[PDB]
């Protein structure tokens, strides 16, 4: 409802920054690393898979555990335990139906209890002060999508695959904001599909360029070039299904002519 | 950590919760606690009210000042207002509500609404009962348990939606994708309902409230709404009632007014007023803010 369109646009711009995670934040963790973030945040997307859940809850709960580790440490042991809290959160908040916390509790193989996760959820709501309505790489697509002539399934579908990788490495993808990532991720898509760039309408929406989206951009493009030899494969799996038009099956462009 | 307030008399039951006036010890002021008694741990209408109360900081709506979070306990510290709207109008049962002060809680509520769509939420529960108002003549929108944060474009949300009689054609006739108009639609059932202090169309079904609507409006067609007769809920066994000329809907109206109230009844969601734009409409160039007989 255009009506609002560019009010909320503005506002999400407003609040991204807000709900930054701390792009330092793993060198601090002492006994994590970005492979164990990039594991977690890979069952996570199982997890959304098992349970029919919304890309949007996904990328919420990544948001959560980001923030939540920024100044949080914890044991590699209990990042799951975070993860899980963060999902069921992020469940509460975006989904019709969330899972009830057995079905949480279950797909850790019972590696915690109720009252753990329960526990858990309590402690990232004070973490994060209950500022769970955090912009994500996903609403910001949304809108950009809004701005293709046609429509085109695949584009979507791609995008929503691009920035769904990016949620898998903090290293690179913490530096870029979800509206940046959201960008880079549409400017491939649309390229890659159909050989369009970034249309000049969002341009003039989010005041991004080519030349802004770029450091991103490139980054973006090496994960799409390699992902098929990632440590995590659930997104590509994830991406084959019929009902994101198998997008994760197109090849990436061997150059991008920036 | 509840040592600060003093309980004083409870106010009422909402989405979830209970409610209750009280009042700061050392500072005097009072306020509403709302108190969730904490299964599957924290209930989602409690994280979307906080997290979204928290966003809207806006003088028309309920001012969400504190959250006293306990193992056992969840607390929730709001702004204390006077009254409800239906409380005030079966008050205003005699006097009737006069067009001054009909005219300003509506802007103050178009004001409210504005402020909650423009930062992508819906409210979904407007009605009297949900719309407080004080001594000094404003009116805010309370209880957002059933609140929802959506996204641009929308997507297919909760059906399960609205208090019956506040409740949208489009949510009726189970339309997949429902926006900001189902509350303007809300509202505009309210301003009927301040005018002539009864409920616009009181149903006790679903089909029972389409044909109230439809009596009164006449029964939607392709023409006043594309896209009405392929609705899942739609039936082309409806009885087709013509419509009603709108200075017999709500006879006090005098022009400008029933020119507002139909377009915060449109049937076409995309047609239908929204909350900024019926701020410049003419039925509100005069208006003051009154404060109530209280
Ligand atoms: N009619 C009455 O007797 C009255 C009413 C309401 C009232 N004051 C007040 N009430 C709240 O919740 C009230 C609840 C009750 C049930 C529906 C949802 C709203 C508030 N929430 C935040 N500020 C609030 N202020 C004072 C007196
Ligand atoms: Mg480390």
């Amino acid at each position: 409802v255009p009506d609002y369109h560019e009010d909320i646009h503005t506002y999400l711009r407003e609040m991204e920054v807000k709900c930054k995670p701390k792009v330092g934040y793993m060198k601090k963790q002492p006994d994590i690393t970005n492979s164990m973030r990039a594991i977690l945040v890979d069952w996570l997307v199982e997890v959304g898979e098992e349970y029919k859940l919304q890309n949007e809850t996904l990328h919420l709960a990544v948001n959560y555990i980001d923030r939540f580790l920024s100044s949080m440490s914890v044991l590699r042991g209990k990042l799951q335990l975070v993860g899980t809290a963060a999902m069921l959160l992020a469940s509460k908040f975006e989904e019709i139906y969330p899972p009830e916390v057995a079905e949480f509790v279950y797909i850790t193989d019972d590696t915690y209890t109720k009252k753990q996760v329960l526990r858990m959820e309590h402690l990232v709501l004070k973490v994060l002060t209950f500022d769970l309505a955090a912009p994500t790489v996903n609403q910001f697509l949304t809108q950009y999508f809004l701005h293709q002539q046609p429509a085109n399934c695949k584009v979507e579908s791609l995008a929503m695959f691009l920035g769904e990788l990016s949620l898998i490495d903090a290293d690179p993808y913490l530096k870029y904001l979800p509206s940046v990532i959201a960008g880079a991720a549409f400017h491939l898509a649309l390229y890659t599909v159909t050989g369009q760039s970034w249309p000049e309408s969002l341009i003039r929406k989010t005041g991004y360029t080519l030349e802004s989206l770029k450091p991103c951009l490139m980054d973006l493009h090496q994960t799409y070039l390699k992902a098929p030899q990632h440590a995590q494969q659930s997104i590509r799996e994830k991406y084959k299904n019929s009902k994101y038009h198998g997008v994760s099956l197109l090849n990436p462009p061997e150059t991008l002519n920036l | 950590s509840m040592e600060n307030f003093q309980k004083v008399e409870k106010i009422g039951e909402g989405t979830y919760g209970v409610v209750y006036k009280a009042r700061n010890k050392l500072t005097g002021e009072v306020v509403a606690l709302k108190k969730i008694r904490l299964t599957e741990g924290v209930p989602s209408t409690a994280i979307r009210e906080i997290s979204l109360l928290k966003e809207l900081n806006h003088p028309n709506i309920v001012k969400l000042l504190d959250v006293i979070h306990t193992e056992n306990k969840l607390y929730l510290v709001f702004e204390f207002l006077h009254q409800d709207l239906k409380k005030f109008m079966d008050a205003s049962a005699l006097t009737g509500i006069p067009l001054p002060l009909i005219k300003s809680y509506l802007f103050q509520l178009l004001q409210g609404l504005a402020f909650c769509h423009s930062h992508r939420v819906l409210h979904r529960d407007l009605k009297p009962q949900n719309l407080l108002i004080n001594t000094e003549g404003a009116i805010k929108l309370a209880d957002f348990g059933l609140a929802r944060a959506f996204g641009v474009p929308v997507r297919t949300y909760t059906h399960e939606v609205v208090t019956l009689w506040y409740r949208a054609p489009e949510i009726l006739l189970g339309c997949k994708y429902y926006s900001t108009a189902v509350d303007i639609w809300s509202l505009g059932c309210i301003f009927a309902e301040m005018v002539t202090r009864r409920a616009l169309f009181p149903g006790d079904s679903e089909i029972d409230q389409l044909f109230r609507i439809f009596r009164t409006l006449g029964t939607p067609d392709e023409v006043v709404w594309p896209g009405v007769t392929s609705m899942p809920d739609y039936k082309p066994s409806f009885p087709k009632w013509a419509r009603q000329d709108f200075s017999k809907v709500v006879p006090p109206l005098d022009e400008d007014g029933r020119s507002l109230l139909s377009q915060m009844l449109h049937y076409d969601p995309n047609k239908r007023i929204s909350a900024k734009a019926a701020l410049a409409h003419p039925f509100f160039q005069d208006v003051t803010k009154p404060v109530p007989h209280l």
